[PDB]
């Protein structure tokens, strides 16, 4: 915190976005704003700096702006390759430190509904004294979903684990959940089912014992 | 064209304390601040303090006050971050940065690649099948192993095709479990053979296991 | 030091300068205070990280050589053994003594050369708007709020938007 | 040169016993000698002129390691070695060595107040290697092998360290 | 440098200046021109042959010395020669650097210096008719033809002729 | 040298300076006088006593060393003992040839460097109450009477007393 952005913005190519950036007196009011630009698993890049100078290799469709405690960064003509994290940030006078915003996650504007695979516990596994419940997420966009567990036709409180979405090669998104039982409970029902839901639409799979 | 190279991946237990460090090649950087930043997962990028060596400077952020030293060694090229008595909350990915300046107020223009510290005591996969028209789907669950990362073929290599291995879950244990799936012709069930090769370095773990029908 | 500056005109250091090694205090209708100039600081530091590194490159890399310990006496080469050591010796220690005093005698002068650099610089953005009281500060002679301020230390000032004010005020 | 590697040569000594030992220099329980050197003594009633060669066809330099016994008295240089002087030569195309033992005492070490000389003899490639001797010769048993590079040697007691 | 001219208030130097090292560019009402100056520009020229004249001086004579290959492996005596030469060759490489590196802080300096110099010396002449714009240029008060600015540039520039003219367009 | 005042803007010395290295000459209305600045010539005194006494400081005590004449031809050793003493006496020959190359320049740019020091003190205490007349003189723009000249040289010069009438005759 400190500096505050909208957590998303998205655009088609082509379209003019702008991200806002809002601080205080002792930050952006007195001092100058960075941008930068982060893909997923990648270092952050100096997008504007000094408020609205742009590095030589920066397009000149990126362009940043300050009036009072407030900034934002216009990207023109948007394209493809935009969609990354932004972040703001600025010397902060009170706190005698670099501060950044929290980030904004710009999204280039067709919905894919989730592929979902639904494996039951390895017999091997059995024999382990353990059972796990492996639900498969996959193609899917926007890159958000919930998985709820179905033990018989009632809802798991229990041992499920559900990874964050990922996004894959195709620029669509892939997640996966874990619902972890005793090989009884395995054995003290006959269905269950992972129910992931996507844009108010739900997709199921169901593997019996 | 300096390039800032950090230290690699680092696996610590809670109280611990973890040095990092960033080498600046192809030129100097000791005439600038270097700062360090820190994105915990899923979080944004968050400021530790910085150094700016020949200038004399180091500043570090109040909320880490106390619990880090940063360091620079103006012979080698090198800085270094050292954060002490790690719990959870400190893990994350840890960047260098050099500002465009001896001071910190600059953009920062230059960035290490990172360096990702997970605050387990290292532990090899137990590996099972997930047992499968026109196409099926066949692949492993690569269970309760630390740390990251873990590598999975099919078929020694010789399987590419439809192979699509998950982001692993990181579990409530602190262990982490992974699935790796592959998409194939079902005629192609009777005939091939399909076996996945799980390789976890850390704890010299390889163990291959066929998946049958 | 050579320019005068650094422990000259300018009469001392400020302890309170923490965030630069060079850098403006002012005084004006809205209040007071200073700011770091950050490319003579930058320059300064710049050229001694410069000659530091000139200094700790490249150490010789050396193997096989000759001793320099002996446990017997054995006269004539052992002699030579230790003169062509004790020579080599004191040559090194020389050049060290001499590159230090050398580098440290230019470091003092180049960082009082940039302070009087920026003075200078100073001096010229104001023009007639203004005079040098001989102790590091200028007596600028029109109302200049904290952005007027700003454009003087950021190298914009537009002199002549001042300047009727100020030569009012200097020579009437 | 930084290694000690060797290569043992099958020298011909005709007519003398191989493979002296002593008690100064135990190997295991027994009585022995240094491992890269060969003492040589009288066969039977005689101690023949050993004249040997031993040529250098190899692409690198060999160092021969030879030495001379010097004896305590003259009842033990003519029991080891029958002629009551001795001498060692050895000698490449453009280089020898002539070493004339010296009977007498020496201070007594480990038991003994006669010694052993080491000299050394460099071949290069397409050289030779001759040692003609009449008695008195600690003969090498083969070659270290010499090489070029960053290697030394230092005195220290200090500790060695990871 | 150490004088803050050259690369410093002088912001760059001239291409278009081919007939001397220093010199002038001036406006007036009779249009532009250029002119080298003489005196600077040789003051810096002899200096420069003259440090060049006590460097490339006397190259030492040597007849019989030591030999420095060798065909054939010694030991001792070849060890001591080998060293002994590798000695002279590195403490004269060493003096060799550092020869030029001094020579050229020098050179450097000594420009910046005549430079600084010529600008101090003209700003002397004009005494009141004239302000120091910041940037190695001179703002004249009063209407100055191409005959008075030769007798600026020859050094015979009478200030008292202009002075109330000069004063009346600074000051009022 | 560096400064340009010794030799420079300062045309050149007074002979009838002789109890002080830096001074004053002035004119007023009680007539003409010359002063030493005493903090100037201590200074330069003071910096040249320095590095006398660091170069005359230490002679290395040396006892039992190698024989250097010879009575007779004898090759290899006499060739060597000889030939480190040659190389000894040229390398210290050459240090002591740079030591007074390098120390006699700095003195000339120290001594230089404080006479353009007290001028810049000078001119910083007068203020906008003279101007420099570009030859090491300062024009006084008022009334300046013996003790008010003495008030200059010794620093307690008060510009605010005699501001208005100087700028009266400056500008108007």
């Amino acid at each position: 915190s400190a500096l505050t952005q909208p957590p998303a913005v998205s655009g088609t190519p082509g379209q003019r976005v702008t991200i806002s950036c809002s601080g205080s007196d002792s930050n952006i009011g007195r001092r100058s704003v960075n941008w930068y630009q982060q893909f997923p698993g990648t270092a952050p890049k100096l997008l504007i700096y000094s408020n609205d100078q742009r590095p030589s290799v920066v397009p000149d469709r990126f362009s940043g702006s300050k009036s009072g405690t407030s900034a934002s960064l216009a990207i023109s003509g948007l394209q493809s390759e935009d969609e990354a994290e932004y972040y703001c940030a600025a010397w902060d006078d009170s706190l005698k430190g670099a501060v950044f915003g929290g980030g904004t996650q710009l999204t280039v504007l067709p919905k894919a509904a989730p592929s979902v695979t639904l494996f039951p516990p390895s017999s091997e596994e059995l024999q382990a004294n353990k059972a796990t419940l492996v639900c498969l997420i996959s193609d899917f966009y926007p890159g958000a979903v919930t998985v709820a567990w179905k033990a018989d036709s009632s809802p798991v409180k229990a041992g499920v684990e559900t990874t964050t979405p990922s996004k894959q090669s195709n620029n669509k998104y892939a997640a996966s959940s874990y619902l972890s039982l005793t090989p009884e409970q395995w054995k003290s029902h006959r269905s269950y089912s992972c129910q992931v839901t996507h844009e108010g639409s739900t997709v199921e799979k169901t593997v019996a014992p | 064209q300096v390039q800032l190279v950090q230290s690699g991946a680092e696996v610590k237990k809670p109280g611990s304390s973890v040095k990092v460090s960033c080498k600046s090649s192809g030129g100097t950087s000791n005439n600038y601040a270097i700062s360090w930043v820190r994105q915990a997962p899923g979080q944004g990028l968050d400021w530790m303090g910085g150094i700016s060596p020949i200038f004399g400077s180091t500043a570090y952020a109040q909320k880490f006050q106390g619990r880090v030293t940063i360091s620079a060694d103006i012979f080698s090229n090198t800085a270094y971050m050292e954060l002490n008595s790690l719990t959870s909350e400190d893990t994350a990915v840890y960047f260098c940065a050099r500002h465009g300046n001896y001071y910190y107020y600059s953009g920062m223009d230059v960035w290490g690649q990172g360096t990702t510290v997970t605050v387990a005591s290292t532990k090899g996969p137990s590996v099972f099948p997930l047992a499968p028209g026109g196409t099926a789907a066949l692949g492993c669950l690569v269970k309760d192993y630390f740390p990251e990362p873990v590598t999975v073929s099919w078929n020694s290599g010789a399987l590419t095709s439809g192979v699509h291995t998950f982001p692993a879950v990181l579990q409530s244990s602190g262990l982490y479990s992974l699935s790796s799936v592959v998409t194939v012709p079902s005629s192609s069930l009777g005939t091939q053979t399909y076996i996945c090769n799980v390789n976890h370095k850390p704890s010299n773990t390889k163990v291959d296991k066929r998946v049958e029908p | 030091g050579l320019f005068g500056a650094i422990a000259g005109f300018i009469e001392n250091g400020w302890e309170g300068m923490i965030d630069g090694w060079y850098g403006f205090r002012h005084q004006n209708s809205e209040g007071t205070g200073q700011a770091a100039d950050l490319k003579s600081t930058q320059a300064a530091i710049d050229q001694i990280n410069g000659k530091l590194n000139r200094v700790i490159e490249k150490t010789n890399e050396k193997f096989h050589q000759i001793e320099k310990e002996f446990s017997e006496v054995e006269g004539r080469i052992q002699d030579l053994e230790k003169y062509v050591e004790d020579t080599k010796i004191d040559l090194w220690s020389y050049n060290a003594e001499l590159l230090v005093a050398l580098e440290n005698q230019h470091t003092i002068d180049l960082t009082d050369s940039e302070m009087n650099k920026l003075f200078e610089k100073t001096g010229r953005q104001l023009r007639e708007n203004a005079e040098d009281m001989g102790n590091g500060c200028f007596k600028i002679y029109h109302k200049c709020d904290n952005a007027c301020i700003e454009s003087i230390r950021n190298g914009t000032y537009d002199h002549d938007v001042y300047r009727d004010e100020a030569l009012n005020n200097r020579f009437q | 040169s930084g290694t000690l590697e060797f290569i043992t040569e099958g020298f011909t000594w005709t007519g003398v016993t191989q493979n002296g030992g002593s008690n100064a220099c135990k190997r295991g329980p027994g009585s022995g000698f240094f491992s890269r050197l060969n003492w040589l003594t009288k066969s039977g009633s005689t101690y023949p002129v050993l004249n040997v060669t031993m040529p250098n066809n190899d692409n690198f330099d060999k160092l021969y390691i030879w030495g001379v016994h010097h004896p305590s008295t003259n009842q033990e240089q003519t029991s080891l070695y029958v002629q009551a002087s001795g001498r060692v030569t050895v000698s490449t195309r453009r280089s020898q060595q002539t070493i004339i033992p010296n009977i007498g005492s020496r201070p007594w070490v480990r038991g003994l107040s006669s010694r052993i000389s080491i000299y050394w003899t460099i071949v290069k490639p397409g050289d030779v290697l001759v040692i003609n001797s009449n008695g008195n010769l600690i003969a090498p048993r083969g070659y270290f092998k010499m090489r070029t590079g960053k290697s030394s040697i230092m005195r220290s007691d200090a500790p060695i360290d990871t």
